[PDB]
């Protein structure tokens, strides 16, 4: 991973320990990808534990949490899935109301207002919507 | 211009005025009073907090950390019955004196409970998690040190963490009860009523919760150290003997009080409110018949301690030679001959009968902490929690061979909690990206070595001087002084700064540079106070006793210097293979009355205690640090509500972007925000400056926060994605 992307998935690491000590565990794991329409089983997050779980005690800091995401086709599929998170009825745009729910269930606290000022400051040819090509631009910035 | 902290002879510091710079010393004049002036030395004067109503819940959290400001913070605190207060991970008690409302429940037990340190107010409760937590976590064995003088609190914050652990931890049951149960028993052997303490410890103790793997509780184990001999048979003018001799005498059933003949303790010679003598004796033997002592074990001890009472009563009457001898299984004319013969003079016949008494009584504590051991013992174990309760550096008028083994204690004390506390500094810098922390205490190993090195220290020097054909105080002395001449931590007494030290002869005392300050040792009684064998005689006599108990009490030189080298020894050992944490008990007066804080005898409590050297182990490059979730909770109120609504860690990284802080002024850490000297204090400043201003600062930082916002969503999803894949990647 390059320097920029792993400063970005620091970030991200945040909503997953969100009491800010640096640390991980199984129920941080299992409640945020819940958060985002994904249902994995206990064995199945303690199974993905071990392979960077040197000390058995269940826990993970962050250099450890990038390992444990790495794995020709397969980058662009992800980003397309990525949108399609966001964009739950599957019509090619992110509306203001798809943006919150995601917001929300992460955990996030912001008003209507804040949430129609992220979508047009998204917003490139201005049709009030997030389109694939604006998401991926908002991602790389 | 601003006021400062400056030194106050009974307040410790006071708030004034810098009126004159000079060379060594600053002019003060106090804000009370205009027209007084007063000078103090440079580094005796610190910068105050801007608000001086404020209170912190960690002293890392002020401005400006240092002596003066942790003194004012805890005052606050304690004004408002918050007796806890952190410096990082220490956690300093001041004694209230009375019952605070709701601090202790079994509900408030229930909610630090898994808590980290910092997500709840500072309370003992979350010392003792943390440690059981680490035990889990970590796979390693957990010390809590409590430190103190006497009546600071030590014994009950003990006490706390042990019914913390046991009601949080425990097993269901029945180990539980014997553990909570051990510490209220030996107190009746081992604590007394003192000038400091009405039920002040008269000995030194660690208490072991051991675990087995699944970390659930298998037994625990009581060490004892140091209990005081003297008190056997004489006591100052306002104290008493040990517990146990009153509460016997007050609340025996008149079968028990006529088989030992007792009287009321105005009767007994080793012996001549607010203690409930008859009471403390109903819930002792609620204890006994607790930890499994029957009734016959129980008149076995009684029947001791009533034997050692009639020895007292032996002047050089008849009737007590006769109760003594009878209770203790000995012949009556064996008992006289031994008192009585090497012809023995007066004062020496009196030494003999003090010198059985006590070996008696000694002996019994043994015996009564090895019983309580062996109610919750254990063939093995994976780890234990341990918590070190001993008293600290104290002032005495007169210092002696007691106060000589405590101090000594203490500097080994010292550098432990020195070394743990420079490696946390240490451990921190590097874990939050700061590279290397330059901070260093200066090593108390000289002072040490003085005192224990083989053949050459005080220790060896004086059982050398046990062993001699004529041993002698004075001769013990001057081989000190001779051997030590040129060592810097030692003195001669009329080198002293006190007139009533320099009247103390070379061979009569020497002065020790300790840890805490000089302390001025009188040496006469050494050697006779450093040997606890019995002689010859009486220990004869007592093992051929008719009772089967007082034989195994004990089934010619005995070092109680190196006993105690031995033990503190395993001690430290035991300490240097767990993970430490550090409780500062605080008296607050000396007077046991609530609401009442003298400053000067706090502030030199807080220097004795090692809170001075380990707040210069804290003044690194970057003094100040507060964590993200902290600096939210201080300076949210100060921003729009947009702001506000983050997510703590985003908070401060926003706050930092549209302040615009250098980056070497402030260092933005993995879970904290470290600021350099006084730029905390700029940065409180700043925010409670123009609120229109602040506005502005945020508004011109939107594009970047707005793209922050998205980006660790996207990222988030992206993260779930691939962890979703992994699964199935790892699947097939
Ligand atoms: N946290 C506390 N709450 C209520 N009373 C206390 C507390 N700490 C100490 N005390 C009181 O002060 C007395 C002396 O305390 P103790 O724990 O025996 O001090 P030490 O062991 O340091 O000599 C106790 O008997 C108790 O009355
Ligand atoms: F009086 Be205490 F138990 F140091
Ligand atoms: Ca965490
Ligand atoms: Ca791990
Ligand atoms: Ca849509
Ligand atoms: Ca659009
Ligand atoms: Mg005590």
């Amino acid at each position: 991973l390059t320097e920029e992307q792993i400063a970005e998935f620091k970030e991200a690491f945040s909503l997953f320990d969100k009491d800010g000590d640096g640390t991980i565990t199984t129920k941080e794991l299992g409640t945020v990808m819940r958060s985002l329409g994904q249902n994995p089983t206990e064995a199945e997050l303690q199974d993905m534990i071990n392979e960077v779980d040197a000390d058995g005690n269940g826990t993970i800091d962050f250099p450890e949490f990038l390992t444990m995401m790495a794995r020709d086709t397969d980058s662009e599929e992800e980003i397309r899935e990525a949108f399609r998170v966001f964009d739950k009825d599957g019509n090619g745009f992110i509306s203001a109301a798809e943006l919150r729910h995601v917001m929300t269930n992460l955990g996030e606290k912001l008003t209507d207002e804040e949430v129609d000022e992220m979508i047009r400051e998204a917003d490139i040819d201005g049709d009030g919507q997030v389109n694939y090509e604006e998401f991926v631009t908002m991602m790389t910035s | 211009g601003k006021p400062v902290w400056a030194p106050h002879p009974t307040d410790g510091f006071q708030v004034g005025n810098i009126v004159d710079i000079g060379p060594d010393s600053l002019t003060i004049e106090p804000l009370n009073q205009k027209g007084k002036t007063f000078l103090a030395l440079i580094n005796q004067v610190f910068p105050a907090e801007e608000d001086s109503k404020k209170d912190v819940e960690d002293n890392c959290s002020l401005m400006y950390l240092n002596e003066a400001t942790l003194l004012h913070n805890i005052k606050v605190r304690y004004s408002k019955d918050r007796i806890y207060t952190y410096v990082a991970n220490i956690l300093i008690a001041v004694n209230p004196y009375f019952d605070i409302p709701k601090i202790y429940s079994s509900e408030t037990i229930k909610s630090y409970q898994g808590k980290s340190l910092g997500t709840m107010p500072p309370h003992v409760f979350a010392i003792a998690d943390k440690a059981f937590r680490d035990m889990k976590v970590l796979k390693l064995s957990q010390s809590i040190i409590v430190s103190g003088e006497s009546g600071a609190g030590k014994t009950e914050n003990t006490k706390f963490v042990l019914r913390y652990l046991t009601e949080s931890y425990g097993t269901g049951q029945d180990i539980d009860d014997r553990i909570v149960e051990a510490n209220p028993l030996l107190e009746a052997f081992g604590n007394a009523k003192t000038v400091r303490n009405n039920n002040s410890s008269r000995f030194g103790k660690f208490v072991e919760i051991h675990f087995n793997e699944k970390s659930s509780v298998v037994g625990g184990f009581v060490s004892h150290y140091l209990l005081e001999k003297s008190r056997i048979c004489v006591q100052g003018k306002e104290e008493r003997n040990y517990h146990i001799f009153y509460r016997l005498c007050a609340g025996a059933s008149e079968d028990i009080r006529e088989r030992l003949h007792l009287s009321s303790p105005d009767n007994f010679r080793y012996l001549n409110p607010l203690l409930d003598d008859h009471g403390d004796f109903i819930r002792m033997c609620t204890a006994m018949k607790k930890i499994g002592l029957d009734d016959e074990e129980k008149l076995d001890l009684f029947r001791v301690v009533a034997g050692v009472l009639h020895l007292g009563n032996i002047d050089f009457s008849t009737q007590a030679l006769e109760y003594c001898a009878e209770l203790l299984g000995l012949d009556q004319d064996d008992l006289r001959v031994s008192l009585t013969t090497r012809p023995l003079k007066v004062e020496q016949a009196n030494n003999a009968r003090d010198a059985l008494a006590k070996t008696v009584y000694s002996h019994l504590f043994d015996h009564v902490v090895n019983r309580v051991n062996q109610c919750f013992p254990f063939e093995t174990s994976s780890y234990f929690i341990g918590v070190l309760d001993i008293a600290g550096f104290e002032y005495f008028e007169h210092n002696s061979f007691e106060q000589f083994c405590i101090n000594y204690c203490n500097e080994k004390l010292q550098q432990f909690f020195n070394e743990r506390i420079l490696k946390e500094e240490q451990e921190l810098y590097q874990k939050e990206g700061l590279g290397v922390n330059e901070v260093h205490y200066v090593d108390n190993q000289d002072c040490i070595d003085l005192i224990e090195a083989r053949l050459v220290g005080i220790l060896d020097i004086l059982d050398e001087e046990n062993r001699l054909p004529q041993p002698s105080d004075q001769h013990f002395t001057s081989a000190v002084h001779q051997k030590h001449k040129d060592h810097f931590r030692l003195s001669i007494p009329r080198k002293s700064k006190l007139a009533i030290h320099r009247n103390i002869r070379d061979d009569e005392g020497f002065i020790i540079r300790h840890f805490a300050g000089a302390v001025c040792y009188e040496t006469t009684q050494f050697v006779e106070k450093n040997n606890d064998a019995l002689h010859m005689s009486l220990e004869s006599l007592i093992c051929e006793s008719r009772d089967k108990f007082i034989r195994e009490l004990f089934e010619s030189f005995i070092s109680v210097g190196n006993k105690f080298k031995t033990q503190l020894n395993l001690l430290l050992d035991k300490l240097r293979s767990t993970g430490a944490s550090f409780i500062r008990c605080i008296k607050p007066n000396l007077k046991m009355t609530s609401h009442h804080f003298e400053g000067a005898q706090i502030l030199s409590q807080l220097q004795c205690s090692g809170m001075v050297s380990v707040l210069d182990l804290m003044q690194g490059g970057f003094p100040s640090r507060a964590s993200f979730h902290e600096l939210y909770n201080m300076y949210k109120k100060y921003m729009p509500d947009k702001l506000a609504r983050l997510d703590p860690r985003l908070f401060c990284k926003a706050l930092f972007k549209a302040l615009g802080l250098n980056e070497i002024d402030y260092k933005f850490g993995l879970t904290k925000v470290f600021f350099r000297p006084g730029k905390f204090a700029e940065f409180d400043q700043i925010m409670k400056s123009d609120p229109d201003h602040l506005a502005e600062l945020v508004k011109r930082v939107n594009h970047w926060l707005i793209c922050s916002r998205w980006k660790k969503v996207q990222w988030c999803s992206l993260s779930v994605i691939k962890l979703k894949n992994k699964i199935k990647y790892r699947a097939e």
